[PDB]
DNA sequence: GATGTGGCGCAATCCTTAACGGACTG
DNA sequence: CCAGTCCGTTAAGGATTGCGCCACAT
């Protein structure tokens, strides 16, 4: 973006959109100098839009993601998000890779797993993604977390 | 914050329960640990006794052995 | 049937409050001491077990020399 | 009588972990 | 910018704890 968006701009755009709509971005950018019509819709569509649910996932939502991925596979996230009102691709992808994918196991942390980790982190460092390469059913997020508060 | 706010009521109920849980658990640990000390204490006595027996017996035999006529 | 604004109540409360602090620290202290004793005993018992085994070994060995006596 | 204990509800604090917000790659 | 991936950092909430009133045991 041009510069950092202020509380005013954010507000001023929110009010502007309310009146004019989601289509008139050429006018709305007239009220917000230093902001091209493109940046305006992106600041709103991808942030300010009050319909962007960012809370917890109901069993409903979770189940729907399962089906779609079940059938079409873990990809085309943006398209899958069209089936989850309020959510966007990125969320759907993460939710699935971290809590929905069967392979991910909820099992407790064993001494071996805890070892290969203490082991590898000393070697590879904070390469969570890589460390997970050596864990049958652990996402980099789990491992990363585990360490962060466990291995102080 | 105002304590009449339904937000408060729930928050408290939520923590109360969480409290009774931590405490109910700590008591469980403290108790189970107490048993292990009892058990291990019994055991220790049992083992120290057997060690007394064998040791005595061994000693007593070694004797009868070196005392053998020939 | 008593007054909670009393100045005597105030002192009784402080007496007890101090007492509760004592009881809880003590407990916290004991529970600690126990937890340590549980470890050392576990250590000790492992040690004794070995002695018993070693002793039962030396005993059998000896028991045999006896039977293997020329007679 | 007096002091010790075990419950309980607050309310400040700590810890765990989902998933947010940047930064990067093709 | 898009569509995927990574990763550091947050933050909503449960998990702990210390505090003081209280009923009841030693
Ligand atoms: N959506």
């Amino acid at each position: 973006g041009k510069t950092r968006w202020t509380r005013e701009e954010d507000e001023k755009l929110k009010k502007l959109v309310e009146q004019n709509g989601t289509d008139d971005w050429k006018v709305i950018a007239n009220y917000l100098p230093n902001r091209t019509d493109v940046q305006c819709q992106h600041r709103w569509q991808k942030v300010l839009n009050p319909e962007l649910i960012k809370g917890p996932w109901t069993k409903e939502e979770d189940q729907r993601v399962i089906k779609l991925v079940q059938k079409y596979g873990p990809k085309r996230w943006s398209v899958i998000a069209k089936h989850l009102k309020g959510r966007i691709g990125k969320q759907c992808r993460e939710r699935w890779h971290n809590h929905l994918n069967p392979e991910v196991k909820k099992t407790s942390w064993t001494e071996e797993e805890d070892r290969i980790i203490y082991q590898a982190h000393k070697r590879l460092g904070n390469r969570w993604a890589e460390i997970a390469k050596l864990l049958p059913g652990r996402t980099d997020n789990a491992i990363k977390n585990h360490w962060n508060s466990t291995m102080r | 914050v105002d304590k009449h706010s339904d937000e408060y009521k729930i928050r408290r109920e939520r923590n109360n329960i969480a409290v009774r849980k931590s405490r109910d658990k700590a008591k469980m640990r403290n108790l189970e640990t107490q048993h292990k000390v009892l058990e291990l204490t019994a055991e220790n006595e049992r083992l120290q006794k057997k060690v007394e027996q064998l040791s005595r017996e061994l000693s007593t035999l070694r004797n009868l052995f070196k005392q053998l006529p020939e």
